[PDB]
């Protein structure tokens, strides 16, 4: 919302009419972020000791 | 007023532009709204 | 430039495991590898 | 140490990961200056100079263009993530077997 | 500021504007510094937390 409309209140309201694009973008990035920590532990955390 | 073949240009500068009178008395604005001129600044008119 | 991006709504999240923690895992692997094969 | 120290390209594999993500963010920011046919990239003047129904038209152009940019960014990140995941899996395999 | 409108924090700038420059811009062509129309003091503009 900040990327697109900045500090414009009127734009922020207009943006709400364009669908769930923003929700989809936020969950895609969230999924990637989680995966990156998983990758690290798979490589290094192979010892319980 | 000047003839159209020899139109006259008057420069407006270093002043406060009160446009209410022009609204108060054909009035077509291009690229700008006639009701927002009260809150704009220009380098020259 | 990090701030220039921060002022446009683009940020960066920290890793769960810090560099010190990954060094500890590596050290454990080396200690094992050398002393117990 | 001598081999790595005297060969800047030796760690190109890790430097490229850093460079690619840094560039992606800088590109995403620069795209904000694009107008996509709009009279201005700045929402605030479009509102100050134009009327309501007029500003809405100019803004729709800007919103559409910026949504297209964000979608492009995410798509590329998903593709890159797939490549890194494969590399991480190989590294994990080597840790176990080597 | 002289017609420019926005929301943010105004701080003292260390940007040496030339005698004829009224404002500066960032890499996204957005103003991040202005000259005060009365005091000629240069101010930096940043987003609020």
């Amino acid at each position: 919302t900040m990327y697109i409309c900045g500090d414009s209140t009127e734009c922020s309201n207009l943006l709400l009419q364009y669908g769930s694009f923003c929700t989809q973008l936020k969950r895609a990035l969230t999924g990637i972020a989680v995966e990156q920590d998983k990758n690290t532990q798979e490589v290094f955390a192979q010892v319980k000791q | 007023f000047a003839s159209v073949y020899a139109w006259n240009r008057k420069r407006i500068s270093n002043c406060v532009a009160d446009y209410s009178v022009l609204y108060n008395l054909t009035f077509k604005c291009y690229g700008v709204s006639p009701t927002k001129l009260n809150d704009l600044c220009f380098t020259n008119v | 430039l990090i701030c220039a991006q921060k002022f446009k709504g683009l940020t960066v999240l920290p890793p769960l495991l810090t560099d010190e923690m990954i060094a500890q895992y590596t050290s454990a692997l080396l200690a094992g590898t050398i002393c117990s094969g | 140490q001598d081999s790595l120290s005297s060969t800047p390209s030796a760690l190109g594999k890790l430097q490229d990961v850093v460079n690619h993500n840094a560039q992606a963010l800088n590109t995403l920011v620069k795209q904000l200056s694009s107008k996509f046919g709009a009279i201005s990239s700045v929402l605030n003047d479009i509102f100050s100079r134009l009327d309501k129904p007029e500003a809405e038209v100019q803004i729709d152009r800007l919103i559409t263009g910026r949504l297209q940019s964000l979608q492009t960014y995410v798509t590329q990140q998903l593709i890159r993530a797939a490549e890194i995941r494969a590399s991480a899996n190989l590294a994990a395999t080597k840790m176990s077997e080597c | 500021f002289n017609g420019l409108k926005g929301t943010g924090v105004l701080t003292e700038s260390n940007k040496k504007f030339l005698p004829f420059q009224q404002f500066g811009r960032d890499i996204a062509d957005t103003t991040d510094a202005v000259r005060d129309p009365q005091t000629l003091e240069i101010l930096d503009i940043t987003p609020c937390s």
